[PDB]
């Protein structure tokens, strides 16, 4: 997964 | 108000080498990963790198078009990400930009460099008015697109404005109208706008990502009228 961090 | 500003472009001759830069302020830098995405005389988007956190320990990945002659590398004290170019082609020619956050989110105005296979497809136009309800599609040609492409959409505005509104198929970014949303239909990433209106003439682009690359699309030429 890419980033996924909001 | 999030800002990043890059640096460093100009007029350079094939073979030479050059070094962008992009300064970052307004979110906590260190906690994401940061991109260099180009857009060429032909108006289409073209994911060059990307760099991770420390904690990853800063790894790294390349479009296969400047792998060798790229160098993405970061600077988490001086908040900034860099861009390190050798053996540049005429090909190399475009605004770079420096993005991340949601995965697009946030993009800095461009720094323009004038030097002298998965395709993503989008409708080339759609024709809509103000208060109706219009839906872009973004179809990968590997085959249905799922949660696991986290499929991003990003409108331009004139001037090369960049403004990421959709992350992660259907996260709106932070301050996105509500309008705009995120979908999966019939195997297609979709971007919906529910009551189109004026200021949304713009060009949408869709990027899709791949294990650990991302493709855009040739993006989609929205006009409002009436
Ligand atoms: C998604 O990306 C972020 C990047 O910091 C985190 O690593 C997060 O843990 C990732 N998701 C998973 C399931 O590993």
């Amino acid at each position: 997964a890419p980033d996924t961090r909001p | 108000q999030v800002q990043l500003q890059e640096s460093g472009g100009g007029l350079v001759q094939p073979g030479g080498s050059m070094k962008l830069s992009c300064v970052a302020s307004g979110f906590t830098f260190s906690n994401y990963w940061m991109n260099w995405v180009r857009q060429s005389p032909e108006k289409g988007l073209e994911w060059v790198a990307e760099i991770r956190l420390k904690s990853n320990n800063y790894a790294t990945h390349y479009a296969e078009s400047v792998k060798g002659r790229f160098t993405i590398s970061r600077d988490d004290s001086k908040s900034s990400v860099y861009l390190q170019m050798n053996n540049l082609r005429a090909e190399d020619t475009g605004i770079y930009y420096c993005t991340g956050v949601g995965q697009f989110a946030y993009w800095g105005q461009g720094t323009t460099v004038t030097v002298s296979d998965i395709v993503v497809t989008q409708e080339s136009a759609l024709t809509t008015s103000p208060g109706e309800t219009v839906t872009l599609t973004c179809r990968s040609s590997t085959g249905a697109v799922t949660t696991s492409n986290y499929a991003n959409w990003v409108q331009e505005k004139p001037d090369h404005l960049f403004t990421g509104l959709i992350g992660g198929t259907n996260n709106r970014a932070p301050g996105v109208p509500a309008r705009f949303s995120g979908s999966l239909i019939g195997d297609k990433a979709a971007l919906t706008i529910t009551g189109a209106q004026t200021e949304d003439e713009a060009i949408y682009f869709c990027a899709l990502w791949y294990s650990n690359h991302w493709v855009f699309g040739g993006g989609t030429k929205l006009t409002v009228l009436g």
